[PDB]
């Protein structure tokens, strides 16, 4: 689902020359905008402790 | 003299003409962000070279091709200001044209089956504000220029350092700027060897063969051939007469002395000589020699001559043989020994052992090791010897062909080791890789072209695998390009680079050194630690290049320069330097720009040499430099000569007066905290200066400069509009022009930037004019700090060492108050109990807390607000909470619960009091505006409206002003015009077809004015109604702006432009201030001690001219005060103007009354000086300033201590002098700590005052208290202080109860230790 949320992501980008707002990527999508946000606040590496 | 000038004259004391004025400083940026946006239709810098170097784009099969067409960049979505304020970086949309041939399988390769042409989005590219700075993340940042080592082939040597014996051993460098580095060394065993990528060393034959040359070719090559024939039965060798200049010569008629002067012999001139057979025994042959009838070899190349191998080439029939030069001076026989140590014997052995030194470990096959070489150096895809890098090459070796080629080659590798050979044999010499022919400047173009590079490879590898594939029917080329990978690249270079600054925004000064800052640090540069003395020192080639006195002073001392007052950069990125040419022996005004490389060659002059009425030199032997040398030179030998006397000098300590009078090591310090001041509520000119505030006031762009001519219309505190001259209005404009000033916004330090007028509505103003000075400016002059008297001498101890001694009238005045803005933020976010809310029900808090609050949760705009005061509720969801049973009890007697929501809501600091100026609420999309924004949104669209309204009018008054001029040009009533109502004029009827058409397209004209201002009033509406992009999580963030006025206190720093720094010690009265006859008191008391040991002679000075100075502005206020007449007043200030024989020519007489006036007025508090530096003032001269103010000439007075009334036994240097507020004040360096916070994994206390964190006891702490014997102190830092979780708990409750007694017990870091050795399966345990 990230992935594939990505890909549209790149795909309405190039195709507005904006980044896509969550509510586009929602009807793009065909889903909940609210599941679109759980989405995208989950696709986080964790941060190195070591980091200067 | 320019209008913002005449208004206060600053008088010169500089005695030489100036022929070139100081250009524009902030060039090196804007220039080369200028090269690297610019279209260039030559495609070779910019964006345009990094397309055509990457594009286009060819499937390995050959099915299709990406190629580059043009590029363009959009329009930004938000202005700058917008850009700040959101937090968003300010860029402009990036759109290339690309086009997608698809070729024909069936049809012969190269044929254009279809064309696919689109725009694509490629990224955004963030862009330079005038004023040479970037907006990214909604912060100002600064990209540092970079020294680094130019491209090409360096020559150099170990010094005689590393082997036993001296044996100086030389290596050569080739190092590209994108490639494998090509290395050339010596052994001490006189071998020549080569190391690719700094990797195991082997013969440099090797990489000879891999090209395809016989051991043959490289002899012929490397060595002269000497030939031996055999004429008559004898031995014959070719004889060169070079060569002869043991054994006994032949040609009879002409002989030799006899193994025991050449040249009277070598006159007549013969080519015939017989040597014995022993001379051949010593030599090496030359080349292959083949039997046919034995078909064998006899003797190979490179192989010693014995007497069985002349038997054998003699029977051989064989009759001329040539063998190598060598001697042990001018010819040596390295490249043989190379060749015999080297086991190589073909190209597909040299290739094979290049691969295992390249890939180890790996089988080698012949396609391998092929493909390796090619792509090593001999591939554009891998390796760019660039223009700079080539062009050094080429004058290192001295090859003038092959300009545009940036792969090494076969004539390349050759002549580098064939001069690498005579610079070993002694002719040639090593290079200097500290001299600034070698080091070049890199700044943000080629950077960002680098940049765009690579996220262009990256995306051009994904575009060629796609091509590979062939289903590109239904494919158009914006499906190709990911412009994610180009946007990552560039954000990380301008975000994320060390050469990617936080912008020094304390004064214009400082912004000003920081656009012009270069350092030998960051990616492809130096480190801290490895850097060495030599690169640190300043070199004969920074004359007029880099400024020998500004740089840091500590472990980044050398690595980071300035750029001189000067100083430029050419095509090549090699810093020059302007000069005067001398012609016929005079000084022409023709300025030649110069590098280090044309500047050694020339003798060039300085600018204090003596000159005449007709423009040659004074005295016979001028003094001058040639080569880095300076010395004592003919006058007819002068080729250049200096154009300014601050030419070696960069801006700040151009700043500082009598510079020459001064030490470098405290002029350092001068110009370093000449960039720490702090802007005060009154900026106030320097009596004395040098006169190039004005440059850096103007150019620093804080100030407001009029873009064109003309009378100011209006002027209010925030808004200057001026009415356009005649002679300067575009065809069809309104003809007005509005400057919107800058009012109280926080900058990068938490200062003030604030703009204030200067001028008054009906001021006649021309192009250049200062309409408002901005922080640390007054009337465009650059204003850092305050005139403050100044009494040298000792005071009870405090001006001990270097502390200052402040009257309380200082703080009275407000002359050092300043004004910081702070920021603060409340994020409410999204948590799994629940989502935060900002709101005023806030639990466990009283009425008295919600006073300034408003019914959103939002402070007040204007609330005076100290330390612990609410500023935004915030109250966030709680989870289940476990009590104690005495809290049960507590809450079953007093039923009062409610835990609900936990308060964590935005305070303000301790120790902090400020006004609240400004409130910020940034909502997402989607999310209820609470009342406050809702207020704001109205607030700004009634701004908006007004604003638009207002400026709509003032222009349509300007251009219907036009109206009315055009048709003035025949003149009549308008009063008829005006018995019609204004919008009845619409209403109008006309019959006549010439007057009715007129009506008809001016009706059309009227409505259509209407269209584009809606136009763009919905776009300022769509700004700010809309929402807000926050990260993800996150709901609603409030910001709060606080305004703090910090007085002058004891522990905060104050210094002057000399590098006498202090710290104020007593804040003393009045009354207890010494004070003249006259009864005025000093302000400030400094020591005298200070003077002499770091001798900085050039405050002295200073303070006698500020006296003056100050003294003759007290008698124009004196002839102000008395109201004498204005001849006197012009005699006066014509008497001040003509003191010494300066260059400066201020007469009065076209000055206006009304100008004299305004310049007596401006000379009130003092008369401005101006010393340049190294062209100052000289003793003579400020003596007669001292005596026209009716002073005494030794700027010495009596004074009287104002305890007692006695008077000082001894006079004491009393003046004026500049002291700045630097940005060091103790209310932001106090710090305490009881208990606060612990760190996550070692349980001690955190790091910092932002923290609540405690001081360090670091080893040394640890050492001096164990050899004080303080064992029990020692104990409780460590274990009770730290890290013992229960120890200090139960000292914490021992100090409550009175019980000053310790249990200590074991460091929680101890135990990690344990976890961690144990960890490393290693049994560790503390046996008992």
């Amino acid at each position: 689902t990230i992935n594939k949320l990505n890909r549209i992501s790149r795909q309405m980008l190039q195709e507005m020359g904006r980044e896509p707002l969550p509510e586009e990527l929602a009807e793009r999508m065909q889903m909940p905008e609210d599941k679109i946000r759980k989405v995208l606040k989950i696709a986080k590496e964790p941060i190195s402790m070591e980091t200067p | 003299y320019s209008y913002t000038e005449k208004k206060r004259i600053r008088k010169d004391f500089g005695t030489r003409p100036q022929v070139l004025d100081i250009p524009y400083l902030l060039s090196i940026q804007l220039d080369s962000f200028e090269k690297f946006i610019e279209q260039d239709p030559e495609g070779q810098y910019g964006l345009e070279a990094a397309f055509r170097s990457v594009f286009p784009i060819q499937s390995y099969n050959g099915n299709s091709e990406l190629q580059y067409v043009s590029y363009r960049l959009g329009e930004p979505v938000f202005d700058v200001k917008e850009c700040q304020i959101r937090g968003v970086t300010y860029s402009k949309p990036l759109r290339v044209k690309l086009r997608l041939v698809i070729f024909d399988k069936d049809a012969p390769a190269g044929t254009v089956k279809d064309i696919k042409e689109q725009e694509v989005y490629m990224g955004e590219i963030p862009l330079m504000t005038e004023n040479g700075t970037f907006v990214i993340n909604g912060t100002e940042r600064v990209i540092v220029s970079q020294l680094h080592r130019s491209p090409g082939v360096f020559f150099d040597s170990d010094k005689g350092k590393t082997h036993s014996s001296g044996k100086v051993l030389y290596n050569a460098r080739i190092i590209p700027y994108r490639g494998s580095w090509l290395d050339f060394e010596f052994d001490p065993k006189d071998n020549l060897y080569v190391r690719i990528d700094r990797r195991r060393k082997l013969p440099a034959s090797i990489i000879l063969r891999v090209l395809g040359k016989t051991s043959a070719e490289i002899l012929d090559i490397f060595f002269e051939k000497v030939n031996f024939e055999v004429k008559d039965q004898t031995l014959m060798m070719e004889l060169v007469p070079e060569r002869l200049r043991t054994f006994d010569i032949e040609a009879d008629g002409k002989v030799y002395v006899e193994k025991g002067h050449i040249r009277q012999l070598e006159k007549d001139g013969v080519n015939f000589i017989e040597v014995p057979v022993e001379y051949i025994v010593g030599k090496v042959s030359a080349k292959d020699y083949v039997n046919e009838a034995t078909g064998e070899l006899i003797i190979t190349a490179n192989q010693e001559i014995s007497l069985e191998a002349l038997a054998n080439l003699s029977q051989a029939g064989y009759k001329k043989l040539e063998v190598l030069f060598t001697n042990d001076l001018d010819h040596g026989p390295f490249m043989s020994e190379t060749l015999r140590v080297d086991s190589t014997t073909d190209r597909i052995s040299a290739l094979v052992e290049i691969y295992r030194m390249m890939r180890p470990g790996e089988p080698p096959t012949k396609e391998a090791a092929e493909s390796l070489f090619e792509s090593l150096f001999f591939s554009a895809e891998r390796y760019d010897l660039s223009t700079v890098g080539r062009m050094k090459f080429n004058s290192s070796i001295g090859r003038e062909d092959a300009e545009e080629q940036g792969t090494l080659d076969e004539v390349d590798i050759i002549e580098v080791m064939k001069k690498l050979i005579s610079i070993r044999n002694g002719k040639g010499e090593v290079d200097d890789i500290d001299h600034l022919g070698n080091r070049r400047i890199r700044s943000v173009g080629e950077m960002a072209e680098n940049q765009f590079r690579v996220g262009l490879v990256r995306v051009e590898r994904a575009v060629k695998e796609r091509l590979s594939l062939g289903d590109l029917d239904n494919v158009m080329p914006q499906d190709l390009i990911n412009a994610k990978p180009i946007s990552a690249a560039v954000k990380e270079f301008f975000g994320s680079s060390q050469l990617s600054q936080f912008m020094d925004q304390n004064n214009p000064l400082s912004e000003v050194t920081h656009k012009r800052r270069i350092s030998a640090l960051g990616p492809g540069g130096l480190t801290r630690e490895r850097a060495g003395f030599e690169v640190r020192d300043v070199h004969v080639t920074h004359y007029g290049r880099l400024c020998p006195i500004e740089t840091p002073e500590g472990p980044n001392i050398g690595l980071i320069n300035s750029l001189s007052a000067f100083a430029r950069c050419n095509e090549y990125g090699f810093l020059e330097t302007p000069y005067r040419r001398v012609v016929n022996g005079v000084v022409t005004d023709e300025v030649d720009y110069l590098s280090a490389i044309e500047e050694g060659q020339f003798v060039i002059a300085q600018a204090n040499a003596k000159l005449t009425e007709e423009g040659g030199f004074a005295d016979e032997l001028v003094t001058a430099r040639q080569k880095g040398e300076s010395g004592l030179h003919p006058r007819e030998h002068v080729d250049y000569m200096d154009v300014a006397t601050n030419q070696v000098v960069s801006i700040a300590a151009s700043l500082i007066p009598f510079l020459e009078h001064d030490d470098a090591n405290r002029a350092l310090m001068g110009a370093n905290m000449q960039r720490q001041a702090v802007p005060t509520l009154r900026s106030e000119k320097p009596l004395v200066g040098t006169g190039i505030e004005r440059n850096v006031a103007v150019d620093s762009g804080v100030t407001a400069v009029a873009k064109r001519g003309g009378v100011i219309q209006s002027v209010d505190a925030s808004r200057i509009v001026v009415k356009v001259n005649e002679e300067e209005l575009i065809p069809g404009e309104a003809g007005i022009d509005i400057y919107n000033l800058t009012k109280y916004t926080r900058s990068n330090q938490n200062t003030c930037i604030n703009q204030r007028p200067c001028v008054m509505p009906g001021e006649p103003v021309a192009r250049g004019d200062v309409l408002a000075d901005g922080p640390s400016t007054d009337l465009g002059e650059l204003a850092l700090g305050q005139n403050m008297r100044i009494a040298f001498m000792p005071w009870n101890g405090y001006n001990f060492e270097d502390s200052i001694l402040v009257s309380e009238r200082v703080v009275q005045d407000d002359r050092f108050t300043t004004i910081h803005i702070q920021e603060l933020s409340c994020v409410a976010r999204d948590t799994k109990l629940g989502a935060e809310e900002i709101t005023a029900d806030i639990p466990n808090v009283g009425e008295a807390a919600l006073s300034k609050l408003d019914e959103s949760g939002i402070v007040y705009i204007g609330a005076e607000v100290k330390g612990g005061d609410i500023l935004v509720g915030k109250v966030t969801p709680k989870g289940e909470t476990q009590l104690t049973p005495e809290e049960k009890l507590l809450r079953a007697i007093f039923g009062e619960k409610a835990s609900d929501v936990k308060d964590t809501s935005l305070r303000v600091p301790n120790s902090v009091a400020g006004t609240v100026i400004d409130v910020q609420v940034f909502t997402r999309d989607g999310v209820e505006k609470d009342k406050r924004a809702l207020e704001i949104e109205q607030m700004q669209l009634k701004e908006a409206k007004k604003d638009l309204t207002e400026e709509f009018q003032i222009l349509e008054g300007g251009l219907l002003a036009r109206v009315r001029s055009v048709l003035l040009a025949g003149g009549y009533t308008e009063a008829k015009l005006s018995s019609i109502e204004r919008k009845k004029w619409l209403e109008q009827t006309l019959e006549n077809e010439e007057l009715q058409n007129q009506l008809e397209q001016l009706a059309e004209q009227y409505d259509e004015l209407k269209a584009d201002f809606d136009k763009k009033f919905e776009a300022k509406r769509r700004k700010i109604t809309q929402g807000d992009d926050l990260a993800p999580g996150v709901l609603k963030i409030v910001k709060v702006y606080l305004a703090v006025k910090r007085r002058i206190q004891p522990g905060d720093k104050m210094a002057g432009r000399h590098g006498n720094k202090g710290v104020i010690s007593k804040i003393n009265p009045v009354e207890d201030m010494p004070y003249d006859e006259n009864g005025q008191p000093v302000d400030i008391v400094l020591n005298p001690l200070g003077v002499p040991s770091r001798m900085n002679i050039g405050q002295i000075l200073e303070v006698h001219l500020g006296l003056a100075a100050k003294g003759i502005g007290d008698k124009i206020n004196q002839m102000i005060k008395e109201q004498q007449e204005l001849a006197k007043l012009r005699e006066f200030l014509q008497k001040v103007y003509d003191l010494g024989d300066t260059r400066q020519r201020v007469d009065i007489s076209e000055l206006s009354d009304e100008d004299v006036r305004t310049l007596a007025h401006n000379l009130r508090a003092g008369l401005p000086v101006a010393t340049p530096v190294f062209d100052g003032a000289p003793e003579s001269s400020i003596k007669a300033m001292l005596e026209l103010a009716d002073l005494p000439a030794s700027g010495q007075l009596t004074l009287f201590d104002g305890r007692t009334g006695d008077a000082f036994e001894r006079p004491v240097t009393v003046g004026y002098m500049y002291m700045l507020k630097l940005n060091h004040l103790v209310d932001d360096k106090m710090h305490a700590r009881s208990t606060g916070s612990y760190s996550l994994v070692t349980q001690q206390p955190l790091g910092g005052k932002a923290q609540f964190g405690g001081q360090r006891f670091g080893e040394m702490e640890v050492w001096a208290l164990e050899a004080y014997g303080a064992a029990y102190t020692l104990q409780e830092m460590l274990t009770v202080k730290s890290d013992d979780v229960n120890g200090r708990t139960k000292m914490y409750k021992n100090i409550v109860d009175g019980n000053h007694a310790m249990e200590p017990g074991m460091p929680e870091s101890f135990n990690v230790l344990l976890k961690e050795i144990r960890s490393l399966g290693i049994n560790i345990e503390l046996e008992d």
